[PDB]
């Protein structure tokens, strides 16, 4: 209704700008010859970075951060593949080598590594994943182990 | 390329009673590099946020910004008796492969210092 509220809307929306544009400059201070303008899934592969630790959550190995936007070196993967679950939620969506997510295809984490007989993968996953910075959320999303079925 | 982490770690002193004043901004000159991207080093101006916190900020040191924000806090923590900043500087190659587990706690212990004011 009132002009208070108008007043209140573009403060509002100022906080707005000034964090999409704070994520925008940051992305080129890390990546000057970053051709064009970061677009949402290079924030994302970013972001995914940090709360990984800088580690492939599938491997275990050490992401070099200048390579991030190399075509082919890292992957943004969905941990529950789409094809069962259809879901492309951020909270279904990890970081990885692109060497490392080659040989998935459409099983789950725990499928992948073998988590039914509690294989040493399975546990050092399982370990990189409670340590992140995920959600809790989004890691028993990605920990999950049934389906409907 | 040349990333590092400014290792900053905020306590409070007890030489004097910090204001309410100084927490804001302190909290502010933080969420300078704070955005979608790490939202995890978030402050608020509160002591449970400021007092005994390490905060890893990625930087390309090839940019001037590690400096200048590194410039903040020096300049911050000179005018503030009630809060201690301490800094060190580590590659991000060698940060990466340090443990998850107190990772800014060795990363201080092994990073280069900057200043202790």
């Amino acid at each position: 209704k009132s002009f208070k509220d108008r007043k209140m809307i573009e403060k509002m929306q100022e906080e707005n700008r000034k964090d999409r544009e704070k994520a925008a400059a940051k992305f080129r201070e890390y990546f000057p010859n970053f051709v064009g303008e970061p677009k949402s899934k290079d924030i994302l592969k970013l972001r995914l970075y940090e709360m990984q630790h800088g580690k492939c959550l599938y491997s275990g190995k050490e992401i070099n951060l200048g390579r991030l936007n190399e075509k082919g070196y890292v992957e943004i993967d969905h941990a529950l593949p789409f094809s069962r679950t259809w879901d492309d939620s951020f909270n279904n969506k990890v970081l990885v080598l692109g060497s490392e997510n080659q040989n998935k295809g459409n099983q789950t984490p725990y499928e992948y590594f073998n988590g039914k007989d509690n294989s040493r993968e399975w546990q050092e996953f399982k370990a990189r994943v409670e340590t992140s910075r995920f959600p809790r959320s989004k890691k028993q999303r990605i920990l999950l182990q049934k389906f409907d079925e | 390329m040349a990333f590092k982490r400014a290792i900053i770690f905020t306590s409070f002193n007890g030489f004097e009673k910090v204001s309410r004043t100084e927490k804001r901004r302190l909290a502010k000159i933080i969420n300078a590099r704070v955005s979608i991207i790490d939202e995890y080093l978030r402050a608020k101006d509160t002591n449970a946020s400021l007092d005994g916190q390490y905060r890893a900020f990625l930087f390309n040191d090839e940019s001037p910004a590690m400096t200048e924000f590194l410039a903040k806090l020096k300049a911050f923590a000179e005018s503030c008796t009630g809060i201690s900043i301490d800094a060190w500087e580590i590659e991000e190659s060698e940060y990466v492969r340090l443990p998850v587990e107190r990772r800014d706690f060795l990363a201080a212990a092994n990073g280069k210092e900057i200043f202790k004011i």
